[PDB]
């Protein structure tokens, strides 16, 4: 989802 | 057999994803170092090397943010989670994350207080209840939930499955593929039943009571969201953490 940038990034790349 | 490997798989991932477990928390609370006890404004000031209502609330937010990251890492390890549609992965996290945080907060609590700052402190239930107007009501329902939930006497291996059951709820709003979620959840529910029958052979009706607590969590989470909106109407330009703003944005 584009409306959930952080959730999407956490799911796609993990925590930086 | 396939259901035990699933339990063993979930336990390992729960230990990799969650640094402070129910076993670690209970070892500290039972009387075996020693956490600083915060029971008033004086003791708080004393133990500051380990507005107060707002400073404590920001800690609640920051720890809630870290828990969302831990839960997201754990979710990925749930067999089948990653191959569900990406929008469904978002929805499951967005709706289930506050239920898990509530469940896992019970692991750090007793009827008198909560383990804080990685187990270095212990903030009393009476000190949190003593906070000004809205903030004083923040923790009390979490304490009331923990008391009834901790009496179920689940350990980390039991909880690892329960958390997986919660994430995979096929009834969250806006899900695109209900069936694949419900199917994973039936496997997880079976696994849970078998874990509780082997881990608590004396404890009949435990899976039953646990499913009731699971239903209760929905009502318990709406009440917490209702309380968060009261904070926004009272407090000004303060705002919530970008990630929390994102989870709470249009539920
Ligand atoms: C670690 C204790 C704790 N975990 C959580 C997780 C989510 N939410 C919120 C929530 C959201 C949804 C459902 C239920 C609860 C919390 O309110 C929460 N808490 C509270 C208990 C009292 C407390 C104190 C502090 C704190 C205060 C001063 C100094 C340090 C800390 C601290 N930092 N890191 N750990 N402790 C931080 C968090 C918390």
């Amino acid at each position: 989802t584009e409306r959930h940038k952080i959730l999407h990034r956490l799911l796609q790349e993990g925590s930086p | 057999a396939d259901l035990r490997a699933l339990a063993k798989h979930l336990y390992d991932s729960y230990i990799k994803s969650f640094p402070l477990t129910k076993a670690k928390a209970r070892a500290i609370l039972t009387g075996k170092k020693s956490p600083f006890v915060i029971y008033d404004m004086n003791s708080l000031m004393m133990g500051e090397d380990k507005e107060v209502a707002i400073r404590i609330f920001q800690g609640c937010q920051f720890r809630s943010v870290e828990a969302v990251q831990e839960i997201t890492e754990y979710a990925k390890s749930i067999p089948g989670f990653v191959n569900l549609d990406l929008n469904d992965q978002v929805t499951l996290l967005k709706y289930g994350v506050h239920e898990i945080i509530y469940t896992m907060l019970a692991s750090l609590m007793n009827k008198d207080g909560v383990l804080i700052s990685e187990g270095q402190g212990f903030m009393t239930r009476e000190f949190l209840k003593s906070l000004r107007k809205p903030f004083g009501d923040f923790m009390e329902p979490k304490f009331e939930f923990a008391v009834k939930f901790n009496a179920l006497e689940l350990d980390d291996s039991d909880l690892a499955i329960f958390i997986a059951v919660i994430i995979l709820s096929g009834d969250r709003p806006g899900l695109l593929n209900v069936k694949p979620i419900e199917d994973i959840q039936d496997n997880l529910l079976q696994a849970l039943e078998l874990q509780l029958k082997l881990n608590h052979p004396e404890s009949s009706q435990l899976f039953a009571k646990l499913l009731q607590k699971m239903t209760d969590l929905r009502q318990i989470v709406t009440e917490h969201v209702q309380l968060l909106q009261v904070i926004k109407k009272t407090e000004t330009d303060m705002s919530l953490h970008p990630l929390l703003q994102e989870i709470y944005k249009d539920l």
